[PDB]
C-alpha cells in the first residue's frame, strides 16, 4: 500500500521480549513497559530507579546502551507529578534504541545521572533551566540557556509565550533595562481543534 | 595467531593474553553472582550468558575465530564489556533490584493523552 | 529517607511570576461550551483554565490590538476539575469553578411524527 | 504526606541555610558595588538584599525554602564570578519604572486593572 | 575560457592539473533559463474506482502502544548483535 | 513541496562533475601542509569510550575509530539503496576529523551521482489529501480537494497521539527530535536533539593539556552552530 | 475613484481618512499618504454583462487553473444579474 | 562499508627517509601550496559587476509581497483569511466587510515585513492567487515603519510588478 | 429491570427501551456523524450520514431513527460503516459549491469537518453542478441556497420550535428547494436560531457576514441582559472587538436557543 507506513512485526516482537527482560530483572523499579506501533520501546520507572536502571542498561552485556542520545522533560500540568523525565538511549552493539521515563514534581529532586553518562551534565542543566526540576548531586547545576537573573522556567505550560519582561536601551541610565512586557500587537490565539473526533482507536472510556 | 598492531579504537589497548584475561573475568563474574539470591532474574540471566561466553573462550584458541563466535567486536571490546558486567554485578548487590516494586505510580501517571 | 510536610503546597515564591499576576488575577475553571455552529462534541471533553480578560487597545501606528497582559493567551487543560483546582491552588490564583453542563438524555421517537391524536404529528417531512 | 527532602529535613535546618546565604550576600555587596562600578551605595545594596529575603519570610515548607536558597546561591555565584553585567545587577532596582499607584482612586483614574 | 594559451599553460603547470577541462566558471553547458512546460504524473490514489479511502487510511491504522507489562527462559538482547562492517573495496585506504 | 523544475538535474550533474577537483585544490592547501598539521595533529584527542559516554555522534565518533553511521545502521528514506563508504579515523584528533569530513564530501558526490541516475518518476508527495495538500488545479475544480486544502492550511492535519524519537545522520552528527503528539493538529512537545549541544559540552574535556590557540582548533573540529546548540 | 476631504487628505478605497482633529495625520507631513488609485469597485462595474443561453453558467475567473475555484451561477431571476462571488463578473440569461 | 583516512606506514628505506628530509629542509610541500595560489591569480575571477549585473534567480523566487488583480482590475483577494491562518510568523492581519456592492473584500490587509519569514506559505494557501511573493528583493528602507505594509502598499506593489509576477506564475504554475 | 442490554463495538451498555442506535453509541462516548439529526428537533432520517452496521445484519440502519434492539452489537467503525459514510459524503459534495473561501461557515462547518473525518479525500464527480437561486427571508438571515444540503433542520425548527409553518420544500428530486415558495420574510423572535442549526453556510448571519473566521475568535461565556430570562451566551471577540453573540447551552434556561434581540 503505497501511502501507508509498513509495519515491522519482527522488530516489534524483539523489542517486546527485551522489555519483559528488563522488567523481570528490575522489578523494584519498573512500573510499565510498552512498545509503540512504530516499534519504540519505553520503560516507565519509579524515580528512585534512575541510577540502577540506567546503569544496568549501560553496562549489562545484553543491553550495552553506551550512548545517551537525549535527556529532556515534558510538563503535564494535570498530573500530580507534572514533569515527565525522558531518557533516550542508543545501543551500538545491538543497533537499538530504548526510552526510559520517570516523573517528578516541582519540589522533589531527581538523582543526577552524570555518573552514568557524562553527556547528562548539560541536559540536566537545561531541564533545570527550562522546567525547574532539581537534580541532586550535579557537579554544577545552574542556568544554561536563559539570561542571567531570569525569573521563571519558560518551558512550563503555564509560563506565557512572551514572558513577563522585555529589554530596551534606556538613555537616561545609559544601559539596557528590563521592563514589563507590552506588545504593539498581541499574539493572536487560534482555536484550531475540530469538534469532531479524528482517531477512534485512542478514544478514552467515558 | 599473530598479535594485531592496533584495535582501531582510540584508547583501547591491544591485549596480549585475551584468553587468560577473559577466563579470569568471567570466573570473577560467576563468583560475584553467587552472592545474589538464586531466584533473582539478574543472576539467572547473567549466569546463563556468562557461561556461554566462557564456554566459547575454552573451545576456541584462535582469537579471530573466537571473536567471530562471540559477535562482540574486537576481543578487547569483549574484555571491556566483561569488566563492565563485573562492575555492574557488584552494584546490583547493593541495589537489590529483584525486590518488589517500591511504589506504584499515581493513578493517571502514565496515561497519554490526558 | 522521607520527611513529613503538612504545609499546604504553595509554590508562588519559586515560579517567578510577578506578584501582580498572582494576587489580582481570577482563574476561570470550566468545560468549554459546545460551539453552537457545529454538532461535534469533541471540544467539550476536557477542563480548561483561563484568566480574566484585560485591556486591549489600538496601536497608534497600525491599529493593531496591543496588550500589556502577559496571561492574555494562557489556557491550560486538565483531565478533571480536581486537577485544575489543585493546579490553581498551588500557584496562588483565586478561581471560579463552573460545573460541567452535560446534555440531558432526550426521548426520541420517529413514529411520533405520525401520531393519530397528539400534537407531535408533523405537517411536513 | 511523606516526601523526599531536597537538602533540609525540617525548617530549623532550612533556616540555617537561609542565614548562611544571607551572610554571604551581605558580605558580597561592597565588592559588587565596587566591581560593577554601581552608583548605588553599599547600604542600598544591603537594603535590597534584606528586602528580597523578607518577602519570603512566610514560607513554612522546608522544600520551598531549600529551592529559594538554591536559587539564591546561583544568583550569588553569577554576581561573584561577574557572569552578570552591570545591567543585570541593576535590574533589582527598577530605576526606569515609573511609580505604580496603589490606592483605589489612583488606579481608577488610569485604567481598568485592579 | 578567454585565457591565452600561454596563461593557460602557466596556471595548469602551477596547479598541476588540467584546469581547462573542469572550469569553475559556468558557460553554455548550463540548462536554458526558459524550459518547456512540464506535465507531472499523478499518484496511486488517482483512480475512479476500487479506491475507498478506508482501505488506504494510514493515520487510522495507528494504534496506542502495546503494554507488555504494567504494575497494576533464555536471555535476550534488544536486537541481534550488529554485523561487523567490511572494509571498502573501492579504496580501503587514503 | 514541489517537483524538480525541468533542467535542474542536468545542472546538478554539471556541478558534480567538476566538484572533486575543487576538493583536490582544498587538499593541496591543507592536507600535507606542515603548518596545518601542526595545528591539528594530536589536538583534541578523544578516546572511543569517552566519545560514547559524552554523547558524541557523527565525525566526533568516527574520528576515534568507532564504526557508526546512521545512514548505514538505521537507514532512512532510500539510503539503503545507494552505495558509499564511511570514513574512519585512527588517532581521534582534529586532523583525523578534518580528513573524515573531506572524505565524506567525496562520498557525498558519489551518492549524488547515484541519485541522479536512479531518480524515478512519479508524484513527490503522499497521495493522501488528509495529510498533503492537493494540487492547485484540483483545489480549484473538486469539492473534496478544496475542503481538504482549506482545512490543511487552517487547522492542519491531526496527528495520532504518541511520542517518537527520530534521528538522522545530519552533517554535524546525530540530529533528532523527540516529538510528542496529543492527537491534535499542534505538537504538544518538541525537544530538538542537536549534536553540537553534547559536543560543546565536551570542550572542557577535549581542551585539557592544550594551549589557548588550540581551543580555536577544537571548537572548529566540533563544527558548532549556535542556532542548534541554543535553539 | 480617489476623492479628497475638506482637509485635503485623499480618501482610500476602504473609506479611510483622518478627521480634522486627528493628530495622527502628522505622519504625512513632509511625506505622503500612500493611496492606490485603481479602485476595484469602479473597475469591475465597467465590465459588461455577459449574455448566455442557459439557466446555469460556470465561472472560473478566466485562465483555467490561474483563476478561482469554479462555481456555478443560477440565472433564473430576471430582476437582477448573476454575479460571480469570486471575481464579480456578471451574467444574464438572454431572451 | 568503511575506509581508513589516515592509517599508513611511511617507508623507512633510505630513499624514502631522504625524501622526507628534503621535504623538511627544502619546504617542498609548502612550495607546492604556493603553486596552487599562483594558478588562481591567473584564473578569471567569479565576481559579477553588481548592480549592472545580477545574480541569476528562478521564477519560484520568494521576494517582496504583492496583492494581485483579475484582468478586469477587480481584486483577487476575497478575505478568506487562509493566508493569515497559515502564516508561521503571524505577520498578516486582515479585516473584512461587505463592500458597497456586496462583494466580500478586505478593509485591512497588513503584512509586517519584519515579522515575515518570507516562507511563501501564504501564496500556497491562497485559493485565488491573490497574495504572492514577487521577484523584487531590493526594497531596503531607512526606517522600521516603512516595512509595515498596509493594503494600499501591497496593492501598489501588485500594480507595479504585475507584468513580471504574471510571467513568473505562468512559468511555475504547472509545478503547483 | 426495564433496561435492555446492547453492545457498542462489543462493549455492553444498558439503555432504556426506545433509545435509538445513535443514542446508545453516545452512552459510550462515540458520536455518530449526522447532518439531518438534531436532538431537539423531530427525527427526519433523510441525510443518511448516520448509517451504521449492525452485526449479523446485511443492511445498515439509520442510527438516528432506528430503535436499538436487545442484544444488538453496533459496529460504529466497521468497513461496511465506513464505506457507507464515504458514499453518503460523496453524494453530499457532488453538487456542493466550491465556496469555502467565500463562505462564512468555513472553519466551523460540519460538512467540512465530517468530510475530513469520515469522507474520502478526493472527487470523482465529472459533471456540472446544480445551482439554485437565492431567497430573501428578511434582514437577519442571508440565504445562499446552492450550499443547502436539504437536511430540513430549518423547516423542522420553524414548525416545531418557532411555531411558524412558512418554510418548506418545493419541487422534487434533485430540484427540491427549501424556502417559502412565495416572497416572504421569516420574521420571528427566534428566527436567527436557524443560522446555528443549519449545518452549512446556506443560512448565515447577515450582520456578521464576512467579518471574521471562527479560529481567530475568542469566546467569552457570559449572560444575556436583553430580557429577564437570563439566556446563557458566548460573546465572540477578536482583537478587542465584539464580533457576534452565540447561544450557550443551558438545559434549564434557554437550552441552545436565543432570541433575535439577544443575538
Ligand atoms: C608582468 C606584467 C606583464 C605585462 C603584460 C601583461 C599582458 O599583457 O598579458 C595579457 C595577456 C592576457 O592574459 P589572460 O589571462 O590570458 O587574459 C584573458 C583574456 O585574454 C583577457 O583579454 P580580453 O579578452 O578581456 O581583452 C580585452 C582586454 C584585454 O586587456 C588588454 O588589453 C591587456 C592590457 C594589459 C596591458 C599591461 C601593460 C603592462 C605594462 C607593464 C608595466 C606595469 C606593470 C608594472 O581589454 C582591457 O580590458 C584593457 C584594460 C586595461 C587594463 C590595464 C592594463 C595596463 C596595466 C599597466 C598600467 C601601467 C601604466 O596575457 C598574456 O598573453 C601572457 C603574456 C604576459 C606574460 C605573463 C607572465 C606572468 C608572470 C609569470 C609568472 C610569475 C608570477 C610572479
Ligand atoms: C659542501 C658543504 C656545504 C655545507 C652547507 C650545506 C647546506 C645545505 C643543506 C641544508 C639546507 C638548509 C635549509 C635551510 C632552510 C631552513 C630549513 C628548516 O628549518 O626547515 C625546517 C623547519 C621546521 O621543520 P618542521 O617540519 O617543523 O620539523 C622540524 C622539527 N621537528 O621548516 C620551516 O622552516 C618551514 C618554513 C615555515 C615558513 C613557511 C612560509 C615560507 C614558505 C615559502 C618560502 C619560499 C622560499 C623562500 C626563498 C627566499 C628567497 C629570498
Ligand atoms: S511569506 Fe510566510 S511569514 Fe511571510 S507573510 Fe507569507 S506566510 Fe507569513
Ligand atoms: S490573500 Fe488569498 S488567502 Fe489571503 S485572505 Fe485574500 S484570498 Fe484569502
Ligand atoms: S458550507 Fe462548508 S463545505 Fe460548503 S462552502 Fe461553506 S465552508 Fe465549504
Ligand atoms: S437551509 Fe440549511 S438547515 Fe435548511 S435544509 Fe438547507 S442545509 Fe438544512
Ligand atoms: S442523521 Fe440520521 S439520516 Fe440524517
Ligand atoms: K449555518
Ligand atoms: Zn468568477
Amino acid at each position: 500500500r503505497p501511502t501507508v507506513r509498513p509495519r515491522n512485526d519482527v522488530a516489534h516482537k524483539q523489542l517486546s521480549a527485551f522489555g519483559e527482560y528488563v522488567a523481570e530483572i528490575l522489578p523494584k523499579y519498573v512500573q510499565q513497559v510498552q512498545v509503540s506501533c512504530f516499534n519504540e520501546l519505553e520503560i516507565c520507572i519509579h524515580p528512585d530507579g534512575v541510577i540502577p536502571v540506567l546503569t544496568f542498561l549501560r553496562d549489562h552485556s545484553n543491553a550495552q546502551f553506551k550512548s545517551l542520545a537525549d535527556l529532556t522533560a515534558v510538563d503535564i500540568p494535570t498530573r500530580q507529578n507534572r514533569f515527565e523525565i525522558v531518557y533516550n538511549l542508543l545501543s551500538l552493539r545491538f543497533n537499538s534504541r530504548i526510552r526510559v521515563k520517570t516523573y517528578t514534581d516541582e519540589l522533589t529532586p531527581i538523582e543526577s545521572s552524570v555518573p552514568v553518562y557524562k553527556a547528562a551534565n548539560w541536559y540536566e542543566r537545561e531541564i533545570w533551566d527550562m522546567f525547574g526540576v532539581f537534580f541532586a548531586n550535579h557537579p554544577d547545576l545552574r542556568r544554561i540557556l536563559t539570561d542571567y537573573g531570569f525569573e521563571g522556567h519558560p518551558f512550563r505550560k503555564d509560563f506565557p509565550l512572551s514572558g513577563y519582561v522585555e529589554l530596551r536601551y534606556d538613555d537616561e541610565v545609559k544601559r539596557v533595562v528590563a521592563e514589563p512586557v507590552e506588545l504593539a500587537q498581541e499574539f493572536r490565539k487560534f482555536d484550531l481543534n475540530s469538534p469532531w473526533e479524528a482517531f477512534p482507536a485512542y478514544r478514552q472510556p467515558p | 595467531g599473530l598479535l594485531k598492531k592496533t584495535t582501531g579504537l582510540v584508547g583501547l589497548a591491544v591485549c596480549e593474553t585475551p584468553h587468560e584475561r577473559l577466563k579470569i573475568l568471567y570466573t570473577k563474574i560467576l563468583d560475584v553472582l553467587g552472592h545474589i539470591p538464586k531466584n533473582a532474574a539478574y543472576r539467572k540471566y547473567t549466569e546463563q550468558i556468562t557461561n556461554e561466553k566462557l564456554s566459547m573462550v575454552k573451545a576456541e584458541p584462535d582469537v579471530k575465530k573466537l571473536e567471530e563466535r562471540l559477535q562482540g567486536g574486537q576481543i578487547e571490546e569483549v574484555i571491556l564489556q566483561a569488566e563492565n558486567e563485573l562492575s555492574l554485578a557488584r552494584k546490583m548487590i547493593q541495589w537489590k533490584p529483584w525486590e518488589p516494586l517500591v511504589e506504584e505510580p499515581p493513578a493517571s501517571q502514565w496515561k497519554w493523552p490526558i | 529517607q522521607l520527611i513529613t510536610v503538612d504545609e499546604k503546597l504553595d509554590i508562588t515564591t519559586i515560579t517567578g511570576v510577578p506578584e501582580e499576576h498572582i494576587k489580582t488575577r481570577k482563574a476561570r475553571i470550566f468545560v468549554p461550551a459546545r460551539n453552537n455552529m457545529q454538532s461535534g462534541v469533541n471540544n467539550t471533553k476536557k477542563w480548561k483554565m483561563e484568566f480574566d480578560t484585560r485591556e486591549r487597545w489600538e496601536n497608534p501606528l497600525m491599529g493593531w490590538a496591543s496588550t500589556a497582559d502577559p496571561l492574555s493567551n494562557l489556557v491550560l487543560t486538565f483531565s478533571t476539575k480536581e486537577d485544575a483546582v489543585a493546579f490553581a491552588e498551588k500557584n496562588g490564583w483565586s478561581y471560579d469553578v463552573e460545573e460541567r453542563k452535560v446534555p440531558k438524555p432526550k426521548s426520541k421517537s420517529y413514529g411520533a411524527n405520525f401520531s393519530w391524536n397528539k400534537r407531535t404529528r408533523v405537517s411536513t417531512k | 504526606t511523606s516526601v523526599k527532602p531536597i537538602f533540609s529535613r525540617d525548617m530549623n535546618e532550612a533556616k540555617r541555610r537561609v542565614r548562611e546565604l544571607y551572610r554571604a550576600w551581605y558580605r558580597e555587596v561592597p565588592n559588587t558595588v565596587h566591581l560593577f562600578q554601581l552608583d548605588i551605595s553599599v547600604k542600598q545594596g544591603r537594603d535590597k538584599v534584606r528586602e528580597m529575603f523578607k518577602k519570603n519570610a512566610h514560607i513554612t515548607d522546608p522544600r520551598v525554602v531549600d529551592l529559594l536558597v538554591i536559587k539564591g546561591k546561583m544568583e550569588l555565584e553569577e554576581t561573584i564570578k561577574v557572569w552578570k553585567q552591570r545591567t543585570h545587577v541593576m535590574r533589582f532596582f527598577h530605576e526606569t519604572e515609573a511609580p505604580r499607584p496603589k490606592d483605589f482612586l489612583s488606579k481608577f483614574y488610569v485604567g481598568h486593572d485592579p | 575560457a578567454s585565457a591565452t594559451r600561454f596563461i593557460q599553460w602557466l596556471r595548469n603547470w602551477a596547479s598541476g592539473r588540467d584546469l581547462q577541462a573542469k572550469l569553475q566558471l559556468r558557460y553554455q553547458e548550463i540548462s536554458k533559463r526558459t524550459q518547456p512546460p512540464p506535465k507531472l504524473p499523478v499518484g496511486p490514489s488517482h483512480k475512479l474506482s476500487n479506491n475507498y479511502y478506508c482501505t488506504r487510511d494510514g493515520r487510522r491504522e495507528a494504534m496506542p502502544p502495546s503494554i507488555v507489562m504494567s504494575s497494576q527462559k533464555k536471555a535476550v538482547s534488544p536486537a541481534p548483535p550488529i554485523k561487523r562492517w567490511e572494509l571498502s573495496q573501492d579504496e580501503p585506504y587514503l | 513541496h514541489q517537483d524538480l523544475p525541468l533542467g535542474l538535474m542536468d545542472d546538478i550533474y554539471e556541478f558534480s562533475k567538476n566538484f572533486s577537483l575543487r576538493i583536490d585544490e582544498l587538499e593541496e592547501m591543507l592536507t600535507n601542509n606542515r603548518i596545518w598539521r601542526n595545528r591539528t595533529v594530536d589536538i583534541g584527542i578523544v578516546t572511543a569510550e569517552d566519545a560514547l559516554n559524552y554523547g558524541f555522534s557523527g565525525v566526533m565518533l568516527r574520528g576515534s575509530g568507532i564504526q557508526w553511521d546512521l545512514r548505514k545502521t538505521q537507514p532512512y528514506d532510500v539510503y539503503d539503496q545507494v552505495e558509499f563508504d564511511v570514513p574512519i579515523g585512527s588517532r581521534g584528533d582534529c586532523y583525523d576529523r578534518y580528513l573524515c569530513r573531506v572524505e565524506e564530501m567525496r562520498q557525498s558526490i558519489r551518492i549524488i551521482s547515484q541519485c541522479l541516475n536512479k531518480m524515478p518518476p512519479g508524484e513527490i508527495k503522499v497521495d493522501d489529501a488528509k495529510v498533503s495538500p492537493p494540487k492547485r488545479a484540483e483545489m480549484k475544480t473538486s469539492m473534496e480537494s478544496l475542503i481538504h486544502h482549506f482545512k490543511l492550511y487552517t487547522e492542519g492535519y491531526q496527528v495520532p497521539p504518541g511520542a517518537t524519537y527520530t534521528a538522522i545522520e545530519a552533517p554535524k552528527g546525530e540530529f533528532g527530535v523527540y516529538l510528542v503528539s496529543d492527537g491534535s493538529s499542534r505538537p504538544y512537545r518538541c525537544k530538538i536533539k542537536a549534536p553540537g549541544f553534547a559536543h560543546l559540552a565536551g570542550l572542557d574535556k577535549m581542551s585539557k593539556g592544550h594551549m589557548l590557540a588550540d581551543v580555536v582548533a577544537i571548537i572548529g573540529t566540533q563544527d558548532i552552530v549556535f542556532g542548534e546548540v541554543d535553539r | 475613484g480617489v476623492r479628497t476631504s475638506p482637509t485635503g487628505e485623499k480618501v482610500t478605497h476602504t473609506g479611510q481618512v483622518y478627521d480634522d482633529g486627528d493628530y495622527r495625520k502628522v505622519r504625512f507631513v513632509g511625506r505622503q499618504k500612500e493611496v492606490n488609485e485603481n479602485f476595484a469597485i469602479d473597475l469591475i462595474a465597467e465590465q459588461p454583462v455577459s449574455q448566455v443561453g442557459s439557466r446555469v453558467i460556470s465561472c472560473d475567473g478566466g485562465g483555467g487553473a490561474l483563476g478561482h475555484p469554479r462555481v456555478y451561477i443560477n440565472l433564473d431571476k430576471e430582476t437582477k444579474t448573476g454575479t460571480c462571488g469570486y471575481c464579480g463578473l456578471q451574467f444574464r440569461q438572454q431572451h | 562499508t568503511y575506509k581508513y583516512v589516515n592509517l599508513r606506514e611511511p617507508s623507512m628505506d633510505m630513499k624514502s627517509v631522504t625524501d622526507r628530509a628534503a621535504q623538511t629542509l627544502l619546504w617542498t610541500e609548502l612550495i607546492r601550496g604556493l603553486g596552487m595560489t599562483l594558478s588562481y591569480l591567473f584564473r578569471e575571477p567569479a565576481t559579477i559587476n553588481y548592480p549592472f549585473e545580477k545574480g541569476p534567480l528562478s521564477p519560484r523566487f520568494r521576494g517582496e509581497h504583492a496583492l494581485r488583480r483579475y484582468p478586469s482590475g477587480e481584486e483577487r483577494c476575497i478575505a478568506c483569511k487562509l493566508c493569515e491562518a497559515v502564516c508561521p510568523a503571524q505577520a498578516i492581519t486582515i479585516e473584512a466587510e461587505p463592500r458597497a456592492d456586496g462583494s466580500r473584500r478586505t478593509t485591512r490587509y497588513d503584512i509586517d515585513m519584519t515579522k515575515c519569514i518570507y516562507c511563501g506559505f501564504c501564496q500556497e494557501a491562497c485559493p485565488v492567487d491573490a497574495i504572492v511573493e514577487g521577484p523584487n528583493f531590493e526594497f531596503s528602507t531607512e526606517t522600521h515603519e516603512e516595512l509595515l505594509y498596509n493594503k494600499e502598499k501591497l496593492l501598489n506593489n501588485g500594480d507595479k510588478w504585475e507584468a513580471e509576477i504574471a510571467a513568473n506564475i505562468q512559468a511555475d504554475y504547472l509545478y503547483r | 429491570s426495564n433496561l435492555i442490554e446492547v453492545f457498542v463495538d462489543g462493549q455492553s451498555v444498558m439503555v432504556e427501551p426506545g433509545t435509538t442506535v445513535l443514542q446508545a453509541c453516545e452512552k459510550v462516548g462515540m458520536q455518530i456523524p449526522r447532518f439531518c439529526y438534531h436532538e431537539r428537533l423531530s427525527v427526519a432520517g433523510n441525510c443518511r450520514m448516520c448509517l451504521v452496521e449492525i452485526e449479523k445484519a446485511p443492511k445498515v440502519v439509520a442510527a438516528c431513527a432506528m430503535p436499538v434492539m436487545k442484544g444488538w452489537n453496533i459496529l460504529t467503525n466497521s468497513e461496511k460503516t465506513k464505506k457507507a459514510r464515504e458514499g453518503v459524503m460523496e453524494f453530499l459534495l457532488a453538487n456542493h459549491p466550491l465556496d469555502c473561501p467565500i463562505c462564512d461557515q468555513g472553519g466551523e462547518c460540519d460538512l467540512q469537518d465530517q468530510s475530513m473525518m469520515f469522507g474520502s479525500d478526493r472527487s470523482r464527480f465529472l459533471e456540472g453542478k446544480r445551482a439554485v437561486e437565492d431567497k430573501n427571508i428578511g434582514p437577519l438571515v442571508k440565504t445562499i441556497m446552492t450550499r443547502c444540503i436539504q437536511c430540513t433542520r430549518c423547516i423542522r425548527f420553524a414548525s416545531e420550535i418557532a411555531g411558524v409553518d412558512d418554510l418548506g420544500t418545493t419541487g422534487r428530486g434533485n430540484d427540491m428547494q427549501v424556502g417559502t415558495y412565495i416572497e416572504k420574510m421569516f420574521m420571528s423572535e427566534l428566527s436567527g436560531n436557524i443560522i446555528d442549526i443549519c449545518p452549512v453556510g446556506a443560512l448565515t448571519s447577515k450582520p456578521y457576514a464576512f467579518t471574521a473566521r471562527p479560529w481567530e475568535t475568542r469566546k467569552t461565556e457570559s449572560i444575556d441582559v436583553m430580557d429577564a430570562v437570563g439566556s446563557n451566551i458566548v460573546v465572540s471577540t477578536r482583537t478587542g472587538e465584539v464580533m457576534r453573540i452565540l447561544p450557550r447551552m443551558h438545559e434549564d434556561i434557554n437550552e441552545e436557543w436565543i432570541s433575535d434581540k439577544t443575538r
